[PDB]
């Protein structure tokens, strides 16, 4: 019996068996409910829409997200979004193989009691586990060290680790997000005279974001030369073929990451919470880990963003010291790989939540074992 | 007591292994007063408390069946068979169910055909042993009941399993009556020296070892005529290919190719000297003393002529051979450590391509880079050069392993034949327990392999004696069984040695020597056969069932890793330039396995296959480094004996009743014990008051049907006391008679 | 012993003497005990001489005085029976056997004095009537 490795995040699902090299199932995490009057008869009017049908349907659906930052909003619609994933998607029934599933660092306990709750006694799922998705990228990338970087839809997180030992007290979070950089974007492209107010049109926005966004090497350069000409500038072809040209805008959507006073977020940009976690940890390991530095999740995909960070970094840490990046194109799936590869191990065989044990003790076990 | 004055015991010594000695006072409870053949001079010390073993009555030494000695240890067994070898030149041997064989370096009569005849219908009790005799048995099993018999020889093949072999298929041939229909033993000869060149080595201690299980079936009739043979093969040593500790070879092949190399024949191959390739190199030792390599190759391409494979063939073969060195000799710069390159123009991916008509461009880019594809979107993803390194050796094991196995396609072609195949008898050449100085995971696999077979040996027999006390109407119940399971868990069971290996592999920054730390972690004190050397934190030791062996982790994760790159064997599989490259692959979970998982999986083959099947057993015996024929070295001949399990075997036939006679057959040796009261018109009753007054442990004894049993050495004590009686009469009546004479001298005086 | 047993004792010794100094060697001891009417065993024979080595046992002289006490240490059927009843089931007994057991096992005699005493005992099938033989070599 082989074991599934599925990553709920907010934006896609994951999901495959262990020890595949790439997942076999992969889709928007969207719940769809129609909004209009149905007007044909025996149309076959269906309750709801799950993932990909509902992207296709998107012109006519309202599209809501069950999963918001890392926390999941209602559980009925997940309930939904993993009856498809195994049932049609994977087409292998949970009673059948153990599960594992994956998390933000920080989250409310009551989610995962509620994921370990319905994981066993709706779908009868044999074993389980929660795995934080650093380690993952970790086993995923082949080193035992470094302070990994990850970003998806929802949650920016920094944990460091150091020959395999995490170091609790320097977990960051953050909230900005493919999400909210979509959400800069849309009010951003209302000042060059474009607007996408409803549910389905930010997903052509979003759709913007990841075909012609790109990072600044050096900020004031390139709005100087923007502003100078229209060299920068790119045009982009809506559904029904209407076309839409978009400036010096382009890179100011991705930067908001390395300046999040504009969306006015308080924190610091992702610079300085990579390097106030290195601070915070003991002073030895910070040479190894300004060697490994590792990037993971899809908002790190934007062209660029590896060598800004070696430029800006390379500028706040102490000078004479190396510092490298690690961005594998793989980086995107890299928390899924990690799992596929944790999952395979033979050694973990015994962490397993075996369903006795969740029947002795109830949801509260998921702490003891897990984290 | 048994130990008295002329009692006789071994003593161990160095010239060789044991030494007869003779016992001059009568023991009681710290040192012992003895006599060697020379010197007659010694004392011995108990030394605390051992004593000495105890040396049969040579009644039973030299008779055909070891068990049938009634004290059995490593002395006496040694001692019995180097008397039935130099005194009656009796090279084939029993213990129990198996035979032993020793093989002399001279040329024997024994297997004339006559004597095929005077086997052919007897039962092996009636008979010596000769292996004839097996092959009768296992002929007659084959008749009498509908299974399929399948024969089992092992031992450092320098031993000669190739010769018994060869007698066992003369014998079923002659006595089958298929001289005229068939060539099977003709064939099969054909075929030796294919597997020979391709799958022998020259291990660190012997030469011409066998590194795979080769395992042959002689199919009969519904009239058990000969029909004809289907081979297979098991457990071969890929790792071999790659890598090789000092003063080893790699697969002989490559050696009689590189020999040849300078022939016209193989001009286009631009091969060079043998030690010019990264292969070929390591071992730094390219000649074999007294082999002439190109003398072997010209025999190797006779018989694969004679085997029907073509000239167009044989080419092809040696064209991939020679494409496997060139690819050897690949080497690769790192630029970082994320990522490597091929320097440009590089000439041995230059010629290896022109070899395989596969262009420069498409592998020289396949080599450095592996292709990920998520369901939605490929992506193409530089490696590390010691990724490189790894995958470019996994592809030559793989080829190699293919063309193997395609090797061995053709000739099961030749040997395979239409008709029906309604039962078969197999025969199995397989090698035994290897232990060397430096351990390796080669031989962690084929201590495994002997593991599981002695496992299966050992229930057979436990099955045959729980038969025959049923039999005997005696209480099974008393036979105890002693099961190696706790050894292959320790093996084979997930957490495991071989579960924590192929874990190490994958896990990152996995690295040779912190496995080990995973190994006493789980093993050091929870489990009872895994040992730490207390000199190393590198090494564990195994408690194997003939023996303990270390194992050393500094060769065991760069031998282990296997995997295959899909697409660097898409590139060749596409290739247009000549027809056998792409009928190797023309058979996707298997490109992951390593190589310890795939000897587990070719392993279980072989066990499914025998345990359908009712083994009889072969041992062979190496009885001197030398060659010298019919000459016998003790210390040699225990290491193998050791290693072959025969004394363990023997060992636990010891623990209870080994030691058989029949009522009339103990009765008549006996009567010299017995007042004419306690002699009775019954045999059985009488023999029973006989024991019971003569032996007052009823433990030791064991009343049947037929056959009383003895627990070892209580033959011997009836042995002691019969001459003990005999003695002290003839004592008496000889100076009965030396008085009488006397008394004529007195009266001859008187007179 | 009384005065005339130890006369008779000490004619047959003279006769033993070959040297005519009233001596017999170590080695006739057992000669003259057996003579005398003793059945002494070799380890008997060599206990009672002292266990002499082989230099005394060949050429040391001794006088009956100092045989007596050996002679009185030696002197302080159905045992026989069972003995000859070891080499048996009709009441007979192999020459050739009896030879060879008698040559080759426990005390080991030589051909000679074999054959001299068997000389008449054997009938046609080379048997013996070990009773008999018994009674006669006892008398
Ligand atoms: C008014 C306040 C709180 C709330 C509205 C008060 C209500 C009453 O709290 C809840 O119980 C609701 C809910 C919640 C959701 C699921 C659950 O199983 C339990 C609670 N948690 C939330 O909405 C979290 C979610 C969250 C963000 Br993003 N990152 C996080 C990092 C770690 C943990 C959680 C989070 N959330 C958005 C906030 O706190 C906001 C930022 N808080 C505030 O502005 C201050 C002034 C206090
Ligand atoms: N090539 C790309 N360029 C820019 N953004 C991208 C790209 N691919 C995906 N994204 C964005 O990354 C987010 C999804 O990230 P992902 O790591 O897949 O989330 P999760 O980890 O929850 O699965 C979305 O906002 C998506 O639009
Ligand atoms: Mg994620």
């Amino acid at each position: 019996t082989t074991a599934l490795v599925c990553d709920n995040g907010s934006g896609l699902v994951k999901a495959g068996f262990a020890g595949d090299d790439a997942p076999r199932a992969v889709f928007p995490s969207i719940v769809g409910r129609p909004r209009h009057q149905g007007v044909m008869v025996g149309m076959g009017q269906k309750d709801s829409y799950v993932g990909d049908e509902a992207q296709s349907k998107r012109g006519i659906l309202t599209l809501k997200y069950p999963i918001e930052h890392g926390i999941i909003t209602n559980w009925d619609d997940m309930e939904k979004i993993w009856h498809h994933t195994f049932y049609n998607e994977l087409r292998v029934a949970p009673e059948e193989h153990p599960t594992l599933l994956t998390e933000a660092p920080l989250n409310p306990k009551a989610n995962r009691e509620k994921m370990t709750q319905i994981m066993f006694e709706t779908f009868n799922v044999p074993a389980m586990y929660v795995a934080i998705q650093a380690v993952l990228s970790l086993y995923a990338s082949g080193r035992t060290t470094g302070i990994v970087l990850d970003s998806g839809d929802g949650v920016t997180h920094n944990v460091p680790i150091y020959e395999g030992y995490a170091l609790p007290h320097a977990i960051m979070r953050l909230d900005l997000a493919g999400r909210d950089l979509t959400d800069y974007l849309m009010k951003i492209l209302t000042e060059r005279g474009y607007s996408f107010v409803t549910t389905a049109e930010r997903e052509i926005v979003r759709d913007i974001k990841e075909k012609l966004c790109y990072v600044a090497l050096d900020f004031e350069n390139e709005m100087a030369t923007a502003a100078s000409s229209s060299s920068l500038e790119k045009s982009y072809e809506l559904p029904d073929g209407q076309v839409i040209t978009i400036g010096n805008e382009r890179f100011r959507c991705p930067e908001t990451l390395f300046q999040p006073s504009f969306i006015g977020m308080e924190s610091a940009g992702i610079h300085e919470t990579t390097y106030n976690s290195i601070m915070k940890c003991d002073i030895d390991i910070r040479k190894d880990l300004y060697a490994n530095n590792v990037m993971s999740g899809g908002t790190t995909m934007y062209p660029g963003i590896a060598d800004r960070m070696q430029k800006e970094i390379t500028a706040l840490a102490p000078s004479t010291m190396k510092i490298k990046i690690i961005a594998p194109p793989e980086r995107k799936y890299s928390v899924w790989i990690g799992g596929s590869i944790l999952a395979s191990l033979s050694t973990f065989q015994q962490m397993w939540i075996t369903k006795q044990e969740y029947d002795e003790a109830g949801p509260s076990i998921v702490h003891r074992k897990c984290f | 007591e048994l130990y008295t004055k002329y009692a006789r015991v071994w003593i161990p010594d160095p010239e060789e292994v044991w030494k007869s000695a003779e016992l001059l006072k009568d023991y009681k409870p710290k040192v012992l007063q003895l006599r060697l053949e020379e010197g007659k001079d010694l004392e011995y010390c108990l030394d605390p408390k051992e004593l000495p073993p105890l040396r049969n009555p040579d009644i039973l030494v030299g008779e055909n069946d070891l068990t049938a000695l009634s004290y059995l240890h490593e002395p006496a067994v040694l001692h019995n068979l180097k008397v039935r070898f130099i005194d009656s030149k009796l090279i084939y041997t029993y213990c129990g169910i198996v035979l032993v064989a020793i093989n002399p370096y001279e040329q024997l009569p024994i297997y004339g055909e006559d004597i095929i005849n005077a086997y052919s219908g007897q039962n092996m009790g009636d008979m010596d042993p000769h292996i004839f005799a097996v092959a009768e048995e296992a002929y007659k099993q084959m008749a009498r009941d509908e299974r399929n018999q399948s024969i089992i020889v092992s031992g450092e093949s320098g031993a000669g399993k190739t010769v018994s072999a060869k007698y066992a298929m003369r014998y079923f041939a002659t006595v089958s009556g298929s001289a005229s229909e068939a060539n099977v033993e003709e064939k099969v000869l054909a075929s030796n020296p294919i597997m020979e060149s391709i799958g022998n080595a020259k291990t660190t201690r012997n030469d011409n070892s066998s590194r795979f299980g080769k395992y042959i079936e002689i199919g009969f009739d519904k009239r058990y005529r000969i029909i004809g043979a289907n081979m297979r093969t098991y457990l071969l040593e890929k790792s071999r290919v790659v890598f090789q500790a000092e003063e080893e070879r790699n697969y002989h092949i490559f050696y009689q190719l590189c020999a040849s190399a300078a022939l016209p024949e193989f001009k286009t191959l631009r091969l060079g000297n043998a030690n010019y390739f990264h292969y070929t190199k390591q071992g730094g030792s390219p000649v074999i003393d007294g082999i002439d390599d190109a003398k072997e190759m010209v025999n190797t391409r006779q018989a694969c002529t004679l085997l029907g494979i073509s000239d167009s063939y044989q080419m092809g073969i040696f064209r991939i051979l020679a494409g496997i060195l060139h690819l050897g000799n690949v080497e690769f710069a790192s630029r970082d450590s994320d990522s490597c390159a091929i320097p440009p123009k590089h000439d041995p991916l230059t010629i290896f391509c022109d070899l395989m008509g596969v262009d420069y461009e498409e592998m020289a880019h396949w080599l450095c880079h592996r292709k990920l594809a998520t369901a939605t979107e490929t992506y193409i993803k530089p490696i590390s050069k010691l990724h490189a390194i790894n995958a470019r050796d996994a592809l030559a094991k793989h080829i190699y392993a293919n063309l193997f196995n395609w090797i061995v396609d053709h000739v099961n072609k030749a040997l395979h034949s239409t008709v029906k195949q309604h039962s078969f008898i197999g025969v199995l050449d397989i090698y035994g327990f290897e232990t060397f100085e430096i351990n390796s995971f080669e031989q962690f696999c084929i201590n495994y392999a002997n593991e599981k077979l002695q496992q299966q040996f050992n229930m057979h027999v436990f099955k045959l004696e729980q038969e025959e006390y049923m039999k005997e109407q005696i209480p099974w119940t008393l036979i105890d069984f002693y099961d190696n399971q706790p050894c292959i868990n320790l093996i084979e069971a997930k957490m495991g040695v071989l579960d924590l290996l192929d874990e190490e592999c994958k896990m990152p920054k996995g690295s040779d020597d912190t496995w080990a730390q995973k190994l006493y972690n789980t093993h050091l004190n929870k489990c009872a056969l895994f040992e730490k050397p207390r000199l190393s934190n590198k090494a564990f030791i195994i408690k194997h069932f003939a023996d303990k062996v270390e194992y050393q982790c500094e060769g065991f994760l760069e031998k282990n890793k296997d995997t295959v790159y899909e697409e660097q064997i898409k590139v060749l599989k596409s290739s247009k330039k000549f027809k056998l490259l792409p009928e190797l692959f023309q058979d996707s979970k298997e490109h992951k396995k390593t190589v310890g998982h795939q000897f587990r999986n070719s392993l279980h083959l072989l066990m499914e296959t025998l345990n359908a099947t009712t083994p009889h057993y072969v041992r062979c015996i190496k009885p001197n480094d030398f060659k010298f024929p019919f000459t016998f070295d003790e210390k040699r001949a225990v290491q193998q004996l050791r290693a072959c399990g025969v004394l363990e075997t023997i060992r636990i036939s010891a623990a209870g009743f080994p030691s058989r006679w029949t009522y009339q057959e103990f009765f008549s040796r006996y009567r010299v014990l017995m007042k004419q009261k306690d002699v009775l018109s019954d045999r059985k009753q009488t023999c029973k008051n006989v024991l019971e007054k003569l032996i007052l442990d009823k433990d030791k004894y064991q009343f049947g049907k037929t056959k009383i049993f003895f627990r070892a050495g209580q033959v011997a004590y009836l042995e002691k006391i019969r001459a003990d009686k005999l003695r002290a009469a003839c004592i008496r009546i000889q100076k009965t008679i030396r008085g009488w004479l006397m008394r004529k001298k007195y009266m001859r005086m008187r007179r | 012993f009384n005065k005339d047993q130890l006369e008779e004792f000490k004619e047959a010794f003279e006769l033993f003497d070959r040297v005519g100094d009233g001596k017999i060697l170590y080695s006739q001891c057992g000669d003259v005990m057996r003579a005398l009417g003793q059945n002494p065993t070799n380890a008997e024979v060599l206990k009672v001489l002292g266990n002499p080595k082989s230099d005394e046992l060949k050429s040391r002289r001794v006088d009956f005085e100092t045989f007596l006490p050996m002679l009185q240490a030696v002197a302080k059927y159905e045992d026989y029976l069972e003995g000859f009843r070891v080499f048996d089931g009709n009441g007979k007994v192999m020459g050739a056997e009896l030879r060879h057991v008698l040559t080759t096992l426990g005390e080991k005699m030589t051909e000679e004095e074999v054959e001299t005493v068997l000389a008449g005992h054997e009938d046609s099938n080379g048997c013996i009537n070990y009773e008999a033989f018994l009674k006669h070599i006892l008398s």
